[PDB]
């Protein structure tokens, strides 16, 4: 009904915006590529002490030093 | 699929059925005054439904096989000896007032049933809003007492609110003198007997209680004789009535739709006029009402619900 | 052809009647087919 | 601590008393009601706050919700009461004796 | 300490220039000067009476609202989440709700001032 | 079919003709019931008459507003419901009756 | 009501004792209790009259007052043992502030007056519901403390309800009020096995229960108030007497029908647990009620009080109200101790 809607943007236009507007808020996370790193970013931020594990040769792939290679890493984050 | 919230929801809104002649016109006057004609004639005109006015039988006609029934059924009431006894030992002047109130608010409910649920106007020869006025002329001329005309006043108190009043209202005026030739010339042997005094009562009410009361919420018309003939005239300035005033205004779907709830269980409708008031004009006691009530059940068409009654060729009795 | 105002109930609700009936025969059925398979588990559990 | 949760017991307890005897007001009875829930917030806050109970944070919250929307219940019957006698009187309030 | 002190000096200025304009005019008192004030002419009733309010539904609202503020004002720590996906649709849900409130009142013309 | 009339609280018929016919028919119904020669009964008669007569003459509103001389249609319809009450009122009045009583002397006299 | 309010304020109704009973945390069924409390009232100052108002603040400051005890008793528990649950080691005090608050709630005597009041001033399917479905919340909180209660507490309760139920009920000629004073009455009943055998409590109340929904039915089939107004059943509705006879004499307690079948088994498990004197001075008070039960039997189904002429008006008409809810759980109500071990 673009006759109907157009009459609603003539008279009442706040209430077009208003509706306009929640629709995007709804729509855009869904459409984006970045929504994945919202909470990427939050894992990444580190607020409580990393708490080492004992070594006891079953663990191949958590690193031993902070700068070893392996581990999780952030340049995903240092260029996005 | 009997109206309810769901048809309601479903459809069958009174708003969307309402039009410009959907309304509640109301015929008063006098005894002899050329209602029944008005009627007749504004209900022809107009598209709308004509509701003859209730009498001691209307419910009788209005329900089971459409027959008029024994007065014992049908009240218990005789106009015939309220005007040769007014004043009776038995009651039957109060007996008789209560029961026609009864079935006018009966008339009513089907009134405005018939108009929600279809939007056709309704035209009837006074109403509920217009009874007390014989109440009134019985009670000035000494044929009730002041308990019957105190318990007639609380069963409108409990009935009448509960419903909108009629769009428009036209009263006949023909004065006392003219009704009772007219009455003369029509020549009932018992009508006859009215006296004068109890006219001009009946008048006074109308004219004191009534008009100024009506003319707060609905539309008036007042007539003389001479225009009262001539229908068409009436009608005419019904057509271009303008409705500015009253309940109806301020009534939506979710308004119409209650009322219409109320409005169709006859039941409900007729709860009250039934209070437990022991005036002794209108108890029964228990023996004559058992009696009664079983001689009543027994009648055609009158044992079981409508749809169940084989004598009366009801069909399909052991699958419904 | 006897009431003024047709009956409520002047024919039956064809529609609710094949319900019942076929919900009673449903019932009974799955009854009959519950009790059969209950007896048969009892019995196998209980070794007969 | 101890002494702070004594006071707020008994500061419940008097919006209780001053709840349960009324005073020809329907708003000082719920205003009695008000400082109630206010003294069960500020005991519960206070609560969680000295166990480091932050998973119980949120209670406090929805205690004020609910609160609110009982005062807005009890204003609506206030505003009825009114219409229907002229004032806020409880002495109105006793058609039901019969 | 430092916003005791503020308030405080803050509350002793007010209190201080109150204390100044009571106690340095001359005063000359009467009842004619000191009678309630209605543009000349003499109140006819107390102002004490009840004076009708045509928004009690619109206030009534506002508290309500005032909580949905309450539970929305959280949301700067919220999105500090790992769980964006649910902290997301909970705050679009509350946020509809409220709007659908608002909408319902609206409509139903709670909105609009008693007569 | 007009969008308004120019007066505010006045609204626009849709049936001007047959509204004027009816109240002007109303109004010489009316008439009937006075003496013969109050002159007012003759003088509105004569009144309401052309009136009708022109109203049956113009199917056109414009023309037939053009005819009446009495602004809008509307206007004339009010008019005409005037006329009426005003007939039923003087009905009861009796206007037509000789003088009932004459001033003092000098009632008028001016300058004195 | 339009459609949007009545489907959002009844699925509230519905949801405040759901939430309750499904909820592990006294704070969520302190919320169900909150969202009973404010979607009723709407529901009982439907029809705006004095006395629907009336009842309506009365109903909103007990139950507020009652709710805001049942808070504090929580919050105190949460202090005490840093969890939202009553353990084994929750203060005896606390546990008696809670019975009591929940006892407010519920109606039982003597925190009993507002009941009758309130159940007098709203509609009749009101009513229904307010002694019905609002009795679940409150006694759930209950059922799941019954190892922690107060066995003395609850006795006294329980006696004290009993006595009042069974002397209120005989002065009324309100049914409402009767219907309210049988509520307390029962009520008693269920409190007094609590802390013995939650299991008959929840006995007695499906059968109190499928007992007061059809009688609350009956009455509103003709919107019989009163006595008198009851008494015009011969007339305008004759088949529902005897139905309307066998539930008022279940109700009392009389053996061959179900109603007796609460009171025996809970006479039995008190006996069991040695409460003799107790089970003894319920068993001989709930006889008041069985005689103004029977005063209502022979106004409507025993005798033949006088009618009214326009009663036949009535008779005319063709009627429809009775679900086929009625005789289901009237049949149930009256027919069904034969079944008695699977009820229990
Ligand atoms: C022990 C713990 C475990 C729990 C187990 C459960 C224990 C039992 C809980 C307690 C039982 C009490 C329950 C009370 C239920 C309702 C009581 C009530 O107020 O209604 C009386 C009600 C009166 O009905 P009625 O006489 O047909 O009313 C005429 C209607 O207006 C006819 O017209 P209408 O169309 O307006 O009808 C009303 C309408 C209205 O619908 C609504 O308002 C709600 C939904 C609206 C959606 C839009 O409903 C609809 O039609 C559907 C709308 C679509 O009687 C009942 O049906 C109650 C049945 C008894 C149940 C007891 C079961 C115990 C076991
Ligand atoms: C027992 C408590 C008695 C309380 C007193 C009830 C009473 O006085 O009734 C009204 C009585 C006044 O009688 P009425 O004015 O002549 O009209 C009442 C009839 O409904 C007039 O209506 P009707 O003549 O059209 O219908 C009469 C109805 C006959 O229906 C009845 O009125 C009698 C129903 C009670 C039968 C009691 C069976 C005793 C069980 C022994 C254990 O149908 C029959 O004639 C034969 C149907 C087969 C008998 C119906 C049994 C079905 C229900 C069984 C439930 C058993 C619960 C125990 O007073
Ligand atoms: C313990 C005594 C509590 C205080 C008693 C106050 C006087 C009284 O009789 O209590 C009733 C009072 C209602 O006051 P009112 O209805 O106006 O009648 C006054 C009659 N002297 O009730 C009230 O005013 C509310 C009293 C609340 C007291 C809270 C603080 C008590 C501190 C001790
Ligand atoms: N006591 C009493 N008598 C009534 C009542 N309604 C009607 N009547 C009587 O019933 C008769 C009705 O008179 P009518 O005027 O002819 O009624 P109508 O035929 O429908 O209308 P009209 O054409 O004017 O005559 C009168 O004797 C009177 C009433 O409410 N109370």
């Amino acid at each position: 009904i673009s006759a109907f809607l157009k009459n609603a943007w003539a008279k009442e236009p706040v209430l077009v915006v208003s509706f306009s507007v929640w629709g995007l808020a709804i729509i855009m996370p869904m459409i984006s590529p970045y929504t994945k790193y919202a909470s990427m970013i939050n894992k990444a931020t580190p607020y409580n002490y990393p708490v080492p594990v004992r070594d006891d040769g079953n663990m191949p792939d958590v690193p031993s030093h902070p700068q070893d290679p392996l581990g999780p890493s952030l340049d995903w984050l240092k260029n996005l | 699929l009997r109206y309810g919230l769901l048809a309601a929801i479903l459809g069958d809104k009174t708003t969307k059925k309402l039009h410009e002649y959907s309304r509640v016109i109301t015929v008063d006057g006098n005894i002899c005054s050329g209602k029944n004609k008005l009627a007749k004639e504004i209900a022809q005109q107009l598209g709308m439904k004509h509701y003859p006015e209730a009498g001691i039988q209307y419910s009788s006609t209005t329900t089971g096989d459409g027959r008029p029934l024994d007065i014992e059924f049908s009240g218990s009431c005789s106009l015939e000896k309220f005007y040769d006894d007014p004043k009776s030992n038995d009651g039957n002047s109060y007996r008789l007032q209560s029961w026609l109130y009864a079935s006018r608010l009966l008339q009513y409910a089907d009134a405005l049933e018939h108009l929600l649920s279809t939007g056709q106007g309704v035209v009837l020869e006074r109403s509920i809003y217009s009874d007390f006025v014989f109440l009134e002329a019985m009670y000035n001329q000494g044929y009730i007492r002041k308990q019957c005309v105190d318990h007639y006043n609380e069963i409108k108190r409990l009935t009448l609110p509960e419903y909108l009043p009629p769009h428009a209202v036209i009263y006949i005026d023909v004065p006392v003198p003219e009704v009772q030739s007219r009455i003369q010339k029509k020549g009932d042997p018992h009508e006859m007997k009215v006296t004068s005094a109890y006219l001009q009562d009946i008048e006074n009410a109308y004219k004191k209680t009534f008009l100024p009361k009506m003319s707060e919420m609905c539309e008036v018309l007042v007539y003389d004789s001479w225009e009262a003939e001539d229908p068409t005239k009436v009608v005419e300035d019904i057509e271009y009535l303008k409705y500015n005033k009253g309940p109806w205004l301020k009534q939506d779907d979710w308004t119409f739709h209650y009322l219409r709830m109320l409005v169709q269980d006859k039941t409900e409708v007729l709860n009250y006029t039934t209070i437990p008031v022991y005036l002794p004009e209108i108890t029964i006691g228990a023996h004559q009402g058992s009696r009664i009530y079983n001689s009543f059940r027994e009648l055609p068409g009158r044992k079981y619900a409508p749809g169940y009654n084989a004598e009366v060729g009801d069909k399909w009795i052991w699958l419904k | 052809k006897f009431y003024v105002r047709e009956p409520v109930n002047a024919k039956p609700n064809w529609l609710a009647v094949g319900l019942s009936v076929g919900a009673s025969v449903f019932m009974w059925i799955y009854l009959i087919q519950t009790h059969n398979e209950d007896v048969l588990e009892y019995k196998r559990r209980n070794g007969l | 601590m101890p002494s702070t949760f004594f006071n707020l017991t008994m500061a419940f307890s008097l919006s209780l008393l001053g709840t349960l005897m009324f005073r020809s007001h329907l708003m000082s009875t719920l205003l009695c009601l008000e400082g109630m829930v206010l003294s069960l917030f500020i005991m519960t806050s206070v609560t969680s706050l000295n166990s480091n109970s932050m998973s119980s944070m949120p209670i406090p919250i929805t205690i004020l919700v609910f609160a609110a929307c009982e005062a807005a219940v009890g204003l609506a019957l206030l505003v009825k009461v009114s219409n229907t006698y002229g004032t806020d009187y409880v002495q109105n309030l006793n058609l039901l004796q019969c | 300490m430092n916003l005791y002190t503020v308030i405080f000096i803050n509350i002793l200025l007010s209190l201080t220039l109150i204390l100044v304009a009571f106690w340095l005019p001359q005063m000359n008192l009467y009842s004619e000067k000191a009678n309630p004030y209605e543009c000349g002419f003499d109140p006819t009733s107390s102002a004490r009476l009840p004076f009708s309010m045509k928004f009690f539904l619109v206030a009534i609202t506002f508290l309500l609202f005032d909580l949905e503020i309450a539970l929305l004002l959280p949301l700067p720590w919220a999105i500090q989440t790992i769980k964006t996906s649910t902290m997301m649709i909970m705050a679009f849900i509350l946020v509809t709700i409220l709007s659908l409130g608002l909408a319902y009142e609206w409509t139903q013309k709670g909105l609009e001032w008693t007569e | 079919l007009k969008k308004t009339t120019g007066l505010v609280g006045l609204a626009v018929c849709d049936t001007p003709h047959e509204r004027l016919t009816i109240l002007y028919t109303k109004t010489l119904d009316i008439l009937k019931h006075f003496p013969k020669h109050a002159a007012y009964r003759k003088y509105t008669e004569q009144i309401t008459n052309e009136k009708l007569d022109m109203v049956k003459a113009e199917p056109d509103v414009k023309k037939l507003e053009a005819l009446l001389q009495g602004g809008e249609v509307e206007e004339v319809i009010l008019q005409a419901e005037k006329e009426l009450s005003l007939a039923r009122k003087m009905l009861k009045w009796k206007p037509w009756e000789p003088l009932v009583e004459e001033p003092p002397a000098n009632q008028w006299k001016w300058p004195i | 009501m339009n459609p949007i309010t009545l489907a959002i304020i009844y699925f509230t109704i519905f949801l405040g004792p759901v939430i309750t009973m499904s909820s592990t945390n006294l704070m969520l069924m302190w919320v169900g209790l909150e969202f009973s409390l404010l979607a009723i009232i709407p529901m009982l100052i439907n029809k705006k009259n004095p006395r629907s108002t009336e009842a309506a603040t009365k109903y909103f400051v007990t139950q507020a007052t009652a709710s805001m005890i049942i808070l504090l008793a929580i919050v105190l528990n949460y202090k005490q043992l840093g969890t939202w649950m009553f353990q084994q080691q929750t203060n005896g005090l606390i546990l008696n502030m809670t019975l009591m608050a929940l006892s407010m709630k519920l109606g039982l005597a003597p925190f009993h007056f507002w009941l009758p009041e309130v159940t007098q001033g709203i509609p009749l399917h009101m009513g229904l519901i307010l002694l019905t479905w609002q009795k679940i919340a409150p006694l759930s909180i209950l059922i799941q403390i019954y190892p922690l209660l107060n066995s003395t507490i609850i006795l006294m309760l329980a006696i004290t309800s009993i006595f009042m139920g069974a002397w209120g009920g005989l002065n009324q000629t309100q049914m409402r009020k009767i219907m309210a004073y049988s509520s307390i009455a029962h009520m008693g009943w269920m409190l007094a096995i609590l802390p013995y055998n939650p299991s008959l409590t929840l006995l007695n109340l499906m059968i109190y229960i499928i007992l007061t929904a059809p009688m609350f039915m009956a009455l509103m089939l003709n919107n019989s108030m009163t006595i008198n107004s009851i008494s015009l059943l011969w007339n305008k509705t004759p088949a529902m007497l005897t139905m309307i006879s066998l539930m008022l004499l279940s109700l009392g307690g009389l053996p061959p029908l179900t109603g007796f079948l609460p009171k025996w088994i809970i006479i039995t498990e008190l006996m069991k647990n040695n409460c003799l004197i107790m089970a003894t001075l319920m068993a001989m008070m709930a006889l008041l009620n069985l005689f103004f039960y029977t005063r209502l039997i022979y106004s409507t189904s025993l005798t033949m009080f006088p009618t009214n002429n326009n009663s036949k008006m009535m008779t005319h008409q063709t009627k429809t109200k009775p679900n086929l809810m009625f005789s289901t759980l009237a049949i149930m109500s009256t027919m069904t101790l034969p079944l008695a071990p699977q009820l229990i």
